């Protein structure tokens, strides 16, 4: 029987200890299974918790460059919230939308010289050549302030002709 | 890893009613083992889905392959339909060589749709660079995209545009060198092989355990049913079932430990997609030796292969 | 009753979440059990003892030893030509299931009236003076009238039986002494006369003998066991293929389906084992045909439910089972029953496997990978966003 009281109350020492020994082998097996499984999980949960600590540390106390680490899109921030037995991060991210094409050119030929966006991209709506920034359409006249020259334009593959505004000369005039 | 399920009843008894009544009388260990076996499979399906299914739109490479000299016929889907796998991928797949209640379940994602995922990913990288990972894909001539990468690395665009042939020659040659190395040199997929080995060998054990006497008169429970009468029959059977139950439980635990290891490796692989492939990584040596430029994903029997471009001064 | 209930119990909850649950396992069972032992050839010479023309006297009972053969006692027992069948120690039947080291056949001839004394615990002239047997012997006594073979006109006096002797005879004792029996005046000293009588007398069988006095042939078969050499009889059965069958090939017992095999066994090889020493093929000894053994199908039942909440309609998936052996639709994961095949392609709802999924009537399709869109690539074209969106997601992570 599985009740060790009925085995104490039904049998005398020798076969009592026999049956009890069997129960104790079985129970000891079961405990030891349990404790091991609990272990394996505790290792899993410890891994998950140190991932969560990393997520605090980087997403919440700072802005993460790690793509999709702190949510889909370009991370902006995250807020932590408690849960019964874990944490919930609400992550703000910035997601571009409402696309629009543009013809591009790696550089611009002007005065026989190649110009290269200092930070941005050369784009044309249909006829006119603006230099924008990559993640938001904000076109803006091409200027020596916002382009940098590097050599002639016999070597760049795909360069395009255009005029690079020089924002002195009208100041001289 | 291989998704295995084990019928505890049959594997312990194997069509023996009296062994069955003994083991049900022994407790409910079969549930736990089964249901961990499940957990561990559905966790395998979840590694794959995570690592590969990052993009929800299947991008198609143009019919016209004008990428500024860069040649990616070797990684791009083969129209010849060798399962729609790139010649790298065929190479990787053919470089790895793959009854008692132990079955094998099939993976949810077939090799064909994994290859298709990698193809969408790789095409979205060639067309759009990293902006297919932040939202909607935006085209870019890929010469500019490589100028932007260079910019990121800490090189000016003129270095690329002046040098564009040389860089293209160079990246072709490196792809060809990967092609020979994976074609002739062996032991290149040692990790995936080791995983397959270590699983296959746990099974060959647990099977080979299934034929041990554990103190009984014999290891075939039929000869003990056919040679003995109930009382000592159940005795010997009880011993067999203690031994077999021990062996299963060992197995299932070891499989667990591994499944945790593989889950760690898979989430590392998902991070590597997410950052190296859908973007340019600042993390030094994370996406290869040198200044990361990009990475391309390729499928494998039971893992992923990242080909990472990096820029190395000289 | 039905799969949805079976699932309900498997989960111990009356409310089922939408998904697939693995409830039970379906097994095939053996039918038409078969046993096959080799083509037919080493039988014990019982006929050489029974049909034997010459038998010795009762006091000179002849003993023979039998070993290293196969004895078929069924023919002897079911003969109807013997009037004496007394097996002690073992049942007269079911003798084909017993194997012993040796068999001792003690044959002799007596008259019918004396057939009674041959049994344990009995006393009599023949038993005490001619042939005494052990009290606790394990064997069988056979005997039959032999009038036509032992009766001769004018008296067949070749048969002799001892009358007078002093002691008793001990078990398994053969005495041939012919010394004149002494009845007492002085020792005979090889001289007869008063109180000196010849120990043995002749039966003198005649054709007109009475039933009691008619001759009877008696043979006692004693089985000695202490490696057994003489075992039981090989009615093998017929071979059936392409069905789950419980088979026994020369002691090798198993369950499975036997099919024609292309494997070529060597002349001295009987059965072939696959890796892990599991039996894979067997050569049937009767005709030396090599047959591949395959475990007759079995595999898991998974139950696909859209949720009790939504509908009580269910689907079974028999896993890695060819369900010709059971809207049946075949997939690389097994077969699905109860779920209509469609060619469409949606997002995966309930994952079945091998690239098929189910969804709610319950429809089984081939999951779609997602909206397939080709990017309008051109070597001088870029796409730039003109708006943005502030997206807030939630990531939950267990800590403790
Ligand atoms: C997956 C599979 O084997 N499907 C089989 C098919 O090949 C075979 O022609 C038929 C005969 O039973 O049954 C079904
Ligand atoms: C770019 O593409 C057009 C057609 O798509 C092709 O004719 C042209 O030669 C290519 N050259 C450059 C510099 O983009
Ligand atoms: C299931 O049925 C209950 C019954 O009260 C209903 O109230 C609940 O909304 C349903 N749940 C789902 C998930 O549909
Ligand atoms: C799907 O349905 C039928 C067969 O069941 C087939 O005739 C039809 O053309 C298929 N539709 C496809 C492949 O789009």
């Amino acid at each position: 029987s599985s009740v060790l009281n009925d085995i104490l109350s039904r049998l005398d020492p020798p076969e009592a200890e026999v049956q009890i020994d069997r129960l104790i082998t079985g129970r000891l097996q079961s405990l030891q299974t349990y404790v091991t499984q609990q272990l394996i999980r505790a290792a899993e949960i410890r891994a998950s918790a140190n991932l969560a600590a990393t997520k605090m540390s980087e997403c919440v106390l700072g802005q993460s460059k790690r793509v999709d680490f702190c949510g889909k899109g370009y991370h902006l921030m995250s807020f932590p919230q408690s849960a019964p037995h874990g944490v919930v991060f609400l992550h703000v991210t910035y997601v571009p939308a409402q696309e629009k094409n543009f013809t591009t050119a790696p550089a611009i030929c002007h005065d026989g010289k190649a110009h290269f966006p200092r930070e941005g991209v050369f784009v044309s709506n249909g006829t006119h050549w603006f230099v924008t920034q990559r993640n938001f359409y904000e076109p803006q006249i091409i200027t020596t302030d916002n382009t940098f020259v590097s050599g002639n334009c016999d070597v760049v593959i795909g360069i395009v002709n255009n005029t690079v505004y020089d924002p002195l000369q009208p100041e001289l005039d | 890893m291989t998704k295995t399920s084990v019928d505890c009843t049959m594997y312990i008894c194997g069509d023996s009613t009296e062994c069955s009544n003994l083991l049900l009388q022994y407790g409910s260990f079969c549930t736990q083992l089964n249901r961990a076996l499940t957990g561990i499979a559905v966790e395998q399906d979840k590694n794959t889905q995570e690592v590969f299914a990052q993009v929800k739109q299947i991008y198609k490479t143009p019919p016209i392959k004008d990428f500024g000299g860069f040649n990616f016929s070797q990684i791009l889907p083969d129209p010849s339909k060798p399962s729609k796998r790139s010649f790298i991928e065929d190479l990787l797949f053919n470089k790895v060589t793959l009854f008692n209640g132990l079955t094998v379940l099939p993976p949810l994602l077939t090799d064909e749709m994994i290859a298709q995922y990698t193809s969408a990913l790789l095409a979205g990288t060639i067309t759009s660079g990293w902006t297919f990972g932040a939202g909607a894909a935006l085209q870019i001539p890929f010469a500019m995209q490589m100028a932007y990468r260079f910019n990121g690395i800490g090189v000016t665009q003129n270095v690329l545009y002046e040098n564009q042939k040389l860089i293209a020659n160079q990246f072709n040659s490196a792809i060809g060198k990967i092609q020979d190395s994976l074609s002739s040199t062996p032991s290149a997929l040692g990790k995936l092989q080791d995983v397959v080995n270590q699983n296959a060998q746990a099974l060959n054990t647990l099977v080979k355990q299934l034929s041990s006497n554990f103190g009984a008169i014999s290891s075939v429970l039929n000869d003990i049913l056919s040679r003995l009468d109930p009382p000592e029959a159940e005795v010997q059977i009880d011993r067999l079932i203690t031994g077999r139950l021990q062996s299963l439980q060992t197995y299932v635990t070891q499989q667990l430990i591994r499944a945790a290891e593989i889950r760690a490796s898979a989430n590392l692989a998902a991070t590597k997609m997410s950052e190296c492939v859908l973007g340019q990584s600042k993390r030094v040596d994370f996406c290869g030796k040198g200044y990361h430029l990009m990475s391309f994903p390729q499928s494998a029997p039971h893992g992923v292969v990242f080909l990472h471009v990096t820029y190395v001064p000289a | 009753l039905d799969p949805l209930s079976e699932t309900k119990c498997t989960l111990k909850s009356f409310t089922v979440e939408k998904g697939i649950y693995q409830t039970s396992n379906f097994r095939v069972q053996p039918t038409e059990s078969i046993v096959r032992f080799p083509n037919i050839t080493n039988l014990c010479p019982f006929g050489e003892v029974f049909n034997a023309t010459r038998f010795a006297s009762v006091y000179a009972w002849n003993r023979k030893r039998i070993s290293n053969c196969v004895a078929d006692y069924s023919v002897l027992y079911n003969s109807a030509s013997f009037s004496t069948f007394k097996c002690y120690g073992v049942s007269p039947t079911k003798l084909n299931d017993l194997c012993f080291t040796n068999v001792y056949a003690d044959s002799f001839v007596i008259r019918g009236d004396e057939v009674r004394q041959i049994a344990p615990g009995q006393t009599g002239k023949i038993a005490d003076y001619n042939y005494k047997l052990p009290d606790d012997f394990t064997g069988c006594v056979i005997a039959w009238n032999s009038n036509n073979l032992d009766s001769k006109v004018g008296g067949n006096y070749n048969y002799l039986y001892r009358l007078f002797r002093k002691s008793n005879l001990k078990p398994f004792e053969r005495d041939i002494s012919t010394e004149i029996y002494q009845a007492g005046s002085t020792p005979c000293n090889g001289v007869e006369g008063f109180n000196c009588y010849f120990p043995l007398q002749s039966y003198g069988f005649q054709p007109t003998n009475g039933v009691g006095y008619q001759p009877y042939r008696v043979v006692v078969l004693s089985f000695e066991l202490l490696p057994a050499t003489v075992c039981g009889p090989k009615k093998s059965t017929n071979l059936v293929k392409n069905k789950c069958v419980n088979f026994n090939f020369n002691g090798l017992t198993g369950t499975g389906v036997l099919t024609e095999s292309n494997k070529k066994f060597l002349p001295f090889q009987q059965f072939g084992r696959d890796i892990a020493d599991t039996t894979d093929a067997v050569r049937d000894p009767q005709t030396l045909e090599i047959l591949d053994i395959t475990p007759c199908s079995f595999g898991g039942v998974s139950v696909i439910t859209p949720g009790t909440n939504t509908s009580n309609q269910v689907a079974v998936l028999y896993q890695d089972v060819n369900c010709t052996e059971v809207n049946v639709f075949q997939t690389r994961a097994g077969c699905l029953i109860g779920a209509e095949h469609v060619n469409n392609s949606y997002e995966c709802d309930i994952p079945i496997g091998a690239g098929i999924c189910a969804s709610y009537s319950i429809i089984a399709y081939t999951m779609s990978l997602g909206a397939e869109n080709s990017v309008a690539y051109s070597n001088n074209s870029i796409a730039i966003p003109t708006n943005f969106t502030i997206s807030v997601t939630t990531e939950i992570l267990p800590v403790s």
